[PDB]
Order: structure tokens, then sequence, then C-alpha cells
């Protein structure tokens, strides 16, 4: 049952503010040491702060490139870690990890992070969101899919038939556009003993822009 | 400001093979250097702490080693379910820097792309966008050259493409090459071709399609 949960992220404008949320249960958070921890594919895991409870010692760290605008608090009686985020600049985008490490003293020989969060992922820009516009990729073995264009921010969901195809199923990473939208491609690998009698339905969702949209593919 | 310097940066072996992973620090560092795996969508999860030592649960195949500024970390016999990114980190004090990671790869033998082709439908076709998608699916390695010929003109700067992570059922990759274009621009014209070179294959397949037929 020991466990990290993250909330509070989501889009935001740059130079704006976000305050994630850490609640914990399952060990007795009083006196465990809390880190935040950020990921983003360029520069993969990244340090972020960390906060220590009952010591005279500083007991707040922080890496050099988030001192001044963010700034890492603590709650006992709600057994909760947070982090307030302000003046967001593009670098700060990125998926971001609660965690509690093995440390119970100063110095306690055993260090390492023993518990993570499943993560909140925070986006930081200018533009506004968008729903996706879903086109149809029509025809021994076949291939037909989707076209997911033009929506942001990340993520959207793609599912076919509503979770009914597993095998061969293919949904590539969104990549951005020149005009800095995202677009996606779902792709199902099926017997050519198949086409058009079965009705492939393509189930996209884009939660951030409240969209659900299902496009038939027809040969 | 201790850095820290992780080699190699991506790695491919097969199973049953042993892969050593290098974490070299610009301090002497002691021994309190801790090592992640992270597979795709999940989060990190403990490997080995204080350079030696394995926490409880992870197999005996993984083992660390080194001392002041070279540390190491070993993998005897890769069983697969091994393969995602590997994360050094320090803890001699703070900050708790992290390393680049190394991101670890199964290598089967070679398999040739299947080459899918398709053209815009007219819903897009109704909005002034047209993309052309060429699909490439269950091939190794990952390395492939995707072309795009317009009436036979080699085409540059309006493809963008896009790779599958391995794949689990039987680490293969997958690709697809979107040509984006204007309406106008593909109402000129006709022959519409994708030619593909991979390791696989001998000679660069084509697939093609011409718009009005
Ligand atoms: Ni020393
Ligand atoms: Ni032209």
């Amino acid at each position: 049952e020991v466990k990290l949960e993250e909330s509070g992220g989501g889009l935001v404008q740059p130079g704006g503010s976000m305050k994630l949320s850490c609640a914990a249960s399952g060990f007795t958070f009083s006196d465990a040491w809390m880190n935040w921890v950020r990921q983003s594919p360029e520069k993969g895991l990244e340090w972020v702060a960390e906060i220590r409870s009952k010591v005279i010692n500083p007991a707040i760290y922080y890496a050099e490139s988030v001192k001044e605008r963010f700034t890492i608090l603590r709650d006992d009686s709600k057994s909760s870690v947070y982090l307030q985020m302000n003046s967001l600049r593009a670098e700060d985008t990125g998926i971001y990890y609660c965690s509690r490490s093995t440390m119970i003293t100063t110095r306690d020989p055993s260090r390492y992070f023993d518990v993570w969060g499943a993560g909140t992922t925070v986006t930081v820009s200018s533009a506004s969101t968008k729903g996706p516009s879903v086109f149809p990729l029509a025809p021994g073995t076949a291939a037909l899919g989707c076209l997911v264009k033009d929506y942001f921010p990340e993520p959207v969901t793609v599912s076919w038939n509503s979770g009914a195809l597993t095998s061969g199923v293919h949904t590539f990473p969104a990549v951005l556009q020149s005009s800095g939208l995202y677009s996606l491609s779902s792709v199902v690998t099926v017997p050519s003993s198949s086409l058009g009698t079965q009705t492939y339905i393509c189930n996209v969702n884009h939660k951030p822009s409240n969209t659900k949209v299902d496009k038939k593919v027809e040969p | 400001d201790i850095q820290m310097t992780q080699s190699p940066t991506s790695l491919s072996a097969s199973v049953g093979e042993t892969v050593t992973i290098t974490c070299r620090t610009s301090e002497n560092i002691h021994n309190f250097l801790t090592w992640y795996q992270q597979k795709q969508g999940k989060s990190p999860q403990v490997l080995v702490y204080n350079a030696k030592t394995l926490p409880d649960g992870v197999p005996s195949r993984f083992s660390g080693s080194g001392s002041g500024t070279q540390y190491s970390l070993k993998i005897n016999s890769l069983q697969p379910e091994d393969f995602g990114t590997y994360y050094c980190q320090h803890f001699w004090s703070s900050p708790w820097t992290f390393g680049g990671g190394t991101k670890l790869e199964i290598k089967r033998t070679v398999a040739a792309p299947s080459v899918f082709i398709f053209p815009p439908s007219d819903e897009q076709l109704k909005s002034g966008t047209a993309s052309v998608v060429c699909l490439l699916n269950n091939f190794y390695p990952r390395e492939a050259k995707v072309q795009w010929k317009v009436d036979n003109a080699l085409q540059s700067g309006n493809s963008q493409e896009s790779v599958t992570e391995q794949d689990s059922k039987d680490s293969t990759y997958s690709l697809s090459s979107t040509l984006t274009l204007s309406k106008a621009d593909y109402e000129k014209h006709k022959v519409y071709a994708c030619e593909v070179t991979h390791q696989g294959l001998s000679s660069p397949v084509t697939k093609s399609f011409n718009r009005g037929e």
C-alpha cells in the first residue's frame, strides 16, 4: 500500500503558475524525506527538490535551475508534499515524479529513491487547446488505420472497436508539426480475409479538449 | 556542481548475453551510487544502491562494482525482462544529480519491412490539407531510410517520420512516414512513390499510387 499519487498537472501559460500535489498513505509520512523529479524526452531524469522533516539543517534543497522560481512545501496532517511552480518556462515541461528516499537521518547509510509515483504531466505552452481531426487510412495480410491530425496538447488516446483489437495494433508516438500542432497515426494489421465484412471503428479521445470522435475506416 | 557522464548511450544485445554499463563521475562519490531501470511508460525502480548492494527482489543477474570515480552496472545473461533505460544517481551530497541514462534494446535477427502506402482521404481533401502515409512494420534493425518521390523528383523538407518502441511480442520496429502537402500541390501531381531501403531487403523497394488511377 506504500504509494505516492501525484496530481495538479496539465497545460499552463509561460510565466504561469501551477501547484503539484502528492498524497501518500501506507507509511507514517511525518518523518519521510520527499523528493520531486521531472522527466522530459531530451534530458531524461532530473532531480528538482527535496524536503526533510524535523531537521534543524537546511531541510529544503533545490536544483540550481529552479531556486527562486519553485518552492517545496509540506503539511504533515494531510500526509502530502507540494510543489508550487512560478514563472514557468518551456524548460519546465515534462513528467514530474514524487518519490520517497530511504534516508531517515542526516547521513543514513543506504541512499536511494525506493518508492515512486505514477507521475503527473506538466505542459508549459502558449498555444491554445484543440481537438483532433480524425481522417481514415483506407486499404495475405492487409493494413488500415487512422490519421489523428492537429491536436494540442498531449495526450490523445486511441483504441479500436473500443478496446477490442490487440495484436497487430501499432499506435505511433505523437510528432510535433511545423504549425506547432501534434498529429498521430494508429494502424492495425489484419488478415486480408476480413476487410469490409468486419467493421473497424477508430476510438479517438482527447480529454484536454473534451473530444470523443469515432470514425469508420472503409476500403 | 558534480557532473556525471554515463556510457554508452544506446546499446543492443541478445537474450543471454552479458552487458556492462559505465557511469563516470567528476568526483570521488565514494560509493553512494544508485542504479535505476525505467521501462516505457512506467516509473523508475531501483536496481542497485551503494554501488554493489542489491535491494529485495531484484534478481542476482544484476551486479554493480567500482569505486572512486568509475562505476559499472553488469547483467549476466540478459533475460527479456531487462530492456528499458538505466540511470545512475549519486547520493554523496545534494544536489542528487542523475546520469544521462543508457537505452538498452533487444537484438534479434534481421527482418525486412512490409511497406504500405495510403493516399489522402476525400474527407481530408475537403479542408485544404493532404497527407500521404507510408507504413513500415515488423522490421529490424530500426535504421531505415524512407524517401518520397513526387513525379520521380526526390522530395525534401516535407516528410515527418516516427518510430515505435521495441515491440514486446517479437522485438521488431514500425515506422510511419507522412508526406504533408497542400491540396493544390497534391492535385498538381500524380505519381506518389515511397522508396524504402533496409538491411533486410536486397534491393530498395518502392510502393506507389496514381492520384487519378
Ligand atoms: Ni573524498
Ligand atoms: Ni509541385
